[PDB]
């Protein structure tokens, strides 16, 4: 009669939501907060599955101008040092331009944004342009920002950070102090947050991602945001990710030890593996299919949102 | 404001700030009754002298000299602010889109033989824009302007790089635009696809070709490619939107092959209103199948804007697009295009 009791090896949070849920036998039929859902076979129910669980434990439930300069005018910096290989330059009277190979697409940027060298070294010659830091179309749905620091050589871990927002007013706000703590403390981070205002509101409104250590930063975003939980936020978060205050949590990228069933966002992974092990156990107990699934993602059965 | 300037200086009045609907597009349209009870649609593309309008005019000014056997209509231009970018239109009553019919199974072959005689009648010249148009846009396949990139998603830059990276795809586009200086060019819309046509009376009346902002004197292919591509971007994509990337090309060829005959109404009617196109152009059918491989990246990278990681649908629409425009010889002859 205890959630603990009947599911072992597991976050208790995580255990008491597994109550809401059934898998008949067969693995052709479902049910996630008395919504069932059916298929045609094991395989078809692990997608569906996935999605309702997606939906119940990690979610729930344009591109105004006026919202995106309020959140582009809430921005430190300006600018973020981007390396790459120079292919060519190329002399224009209008103004000269350096081709330059990204490492997500050859581009075509002003000469006068090169900062090392600072004379146009031979192609192939690792350069440094200073690009802007406000990338407004790069996510659909979603200002986004870069951290004015550069992001470790091979970014390794990352700690999301995901906040409620009741809506646009609120996010402008959390915004601007969750952006501002973060240069203060000098944090090697990306970030974006909701643009479209008939979205909100969302656990992940807000996301901030943070490389190398993350204490600083992840204090400082903290000690900003306490002021407004509740009220600017909204209570609820992710049964997957670690409360930090009311509509504030965190998480780590999903690190996984299989091929081919890795690289998902951090929500549908776990769900993927809950999904998973809850199909395994209906192909004859149960929180022990579960917790092996789990581990086979490299999640922590017991602190889910941290990986092995 | 120069609207309602130009609706009155033409006889029409105002138009009902309410009861004025918006169509999609880039550029501002409104569309609705005027005070006195005339329908309209009305296109605003803003200038600095913009080409884009000069090219919409040069059409609508051929268009109001065609017999009503014509087979190619556009619904008529009732005036035009030049100096603001405003022009206006009948509006078709009831328009239907021609990518909603598609999706609604209504884009049927009679539909299609519609367009392909529309699109052979334009075929059949001063007063025209005879600059390369720049679609493929060329110096992209190179590098993106910067300023591009920051207006695209992270899946159009993903895309954009899988072409850059791809050698005999980029050489392939750069054969296909030197192709344009050595051929039979013609009247030719440039920007062809479902979203471009309309048909009144809620899908029951006459075909509309619309949106003659690339209107130019090029490469005919550029149109028959055009539409071609349309159908293989629906037949391996659209239709689509956890399967195994040969579970997905699988499915994707079939449904290919079963909208082959849409392709195959359309040339029909296309050579009806031209059955000399391949007099002294042998090479069209070849070089309309190119087109519709480059028209594959072209939607993908146009519908990728809202998402931030490529799918494994389009990576395999992405997939066919390259067999059509590295073989667009088999292509012509599998999409009905060889056809005497
Ligand atoms: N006269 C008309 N009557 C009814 N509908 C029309 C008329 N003219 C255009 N439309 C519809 O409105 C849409 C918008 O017009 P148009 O395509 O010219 O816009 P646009 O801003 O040039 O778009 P884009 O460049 O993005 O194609 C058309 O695609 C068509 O569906
Ligand atoms: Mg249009």
């Amino acid at each position: 009669a205890s959630p603990v009791a009947r599911h072992r090896g597991l976050a208790p949070r995580l255990a008491e939501a597994l109550d809401a849920v059934s898998v008949a036998p067969g693995a052709r039929r479902a049910s996630v907060a008395g919504r069932t859902v059916t298929a045609d076979s094991p395989r078809d129910l692990r997608g569906r599955l996935t999605n309702a669980l997606y939906e119940e434990l990690h979610a729930g439930r344009l591109r105004d101008p006026a919202l995106e300069a309020r959140l582009a005018a809430a921005v430190p910096h300006r600018t973020t040092p981007t390396r790459g290989r120079l292919v060519e330059v190329l002399r224009r009277p209008d103004g000269d331009q350096l081709v330059v190979r990204l490492p997500e697409v050859t581009a075509r940027v002003p000469a006068d944004r090169l900062l090392s060298p600072s004379v146009p070294p031979a192609p192939g010659e690792t350069v440094e342009l200073a690009l802007e830091a406000a990338r407004p179309a790069l996510s659909p749905g979603f200002f986004y920002v870069m951290g004015s620091r550069p992001l470790p050589r091979p970014a390794g871990a990352v700690r999301r950070i995901f906040l409620h927002a009741r809506d646009a007013d609120a996010a402008v706000v959390l915004w601007g102090a969750a952006l501002g703590a973060l240069e203060e403390a000098a944090a090697l981070y990306h970030a974006k947050v909701l643009s479209d205002p008939q979205d909100f509101p969302r656990r992940d409104a807000v996301v901030l991602y943070l490389h190398g250590d993350h204490r600083p930063g992840e204090r400082a975003v903290t000690e900003a945001v306490s002021r407004y939980a509740g009220t600017l936020t909204g209570p609820d978060t992710s049964v997957f990710t670690e409360e930090l205050a009311p509509g504030v949590a965190a998480a780590w990228d999903p690190q996984d030890p299989r091929p081919g069933q890795s690289g998902m966002s951090f929500g549908q992974h776990r769900a993927f593996a809950l999904a998973s092990g809850l199909i395994d156990c209906a192909l004859a107990g149960r929180a022990e299919h579960v917790v092996r699934a789990l581990r086979e993602a490299g999640i922590d059965p017991l602190h889910p949102q941290n990986n092995l | 404001p120069a609207v309602n300037a130009l609706l009155l200086r033409l006889g029409l009045g105002r138009l009902d700030a309410a009861a004025t609907t918006a169509f999609g597009g880039r550029n501002d349209n409104w569309a609705g009754p005027t005070t006195t009870g005339e329908q309209v649609f009305v296109k605003t593309v803003t200038p600095l002298g913009c080409p884009e309008l000069d090219r919409s005019l040069s059409f609508e000014d051929l268009a109001a000299r065609l017999t009503p056997a014509s087979p190619l209509r556009s619904p008529g231009l009732l005036g035009a602010d030049p100096a603001a970018g405003v022009m206006v239109h009948r509006l078709v009553p009831g328009a239907r889109s021609g990518a909603e019919l598609a999706l609604d199974g209504d884009f049927d072959d009679d539909l299609c033989r519609s367009a392909g005689r529309a699109v052979g009648t334009l075929h059949g010249v001063d007063g025209l824009d005879t600059g390369e148009a720049p679609l493929p846009p060329l110096s992209w396949l190179k590098a993106l302007p910067w300023s591009a990139v920051q207006e695209r998603s992270m899946a159009q830059i993903a895309a954009w790089q899988l072409v850059q990276d791809d050698t005999e795809v980029v050489d392939a586009l750069h054969r296909l635009r030197d192709l344009e200086r050595t051929v039979p060019l013609a009247p030719a819309h440039c920007d062809l696809r479902f979203d471009q046509f309309i048909r009144a009376d809620e899908g029951a009346g006459e075909l509309y070709l619309v949106d003659w902002e690339e209107f130019r004197l090029a490469d005919p292919a550029r149109d028959v490619g055009a539409f071609a591509g349309e159908w293989l971007f629906h037949a391996t994509y659209s239709v689509f939107a956890g399967l195994t990337h040969e579970e997905i090309v699988a499915r994707g060829s079939a449904s290919l092959r079963r909208h082959l005959p849409r392709i195959a109404a359309f040339w029909q009617g296309y050579l009806e209103c031209r059955p000399q196109a391949l007099a002294l152009d042998a090479g069209l059918p070849e070089r309309a199948a190119a087109y519709a491989g480059w028209h594959m990246y072209d939607r993908l990278i146009a519908t990728a804007e809202s998402h931030a990681t490529l799918n494994p649908v389009a990576r395999a629409a992405a997939g066919i697009g390259r067999t059509v425009l590295l073989g667009p010889s088999a292509a012509a002859r599998t999409l009905g295009l060889s056809a005497e």
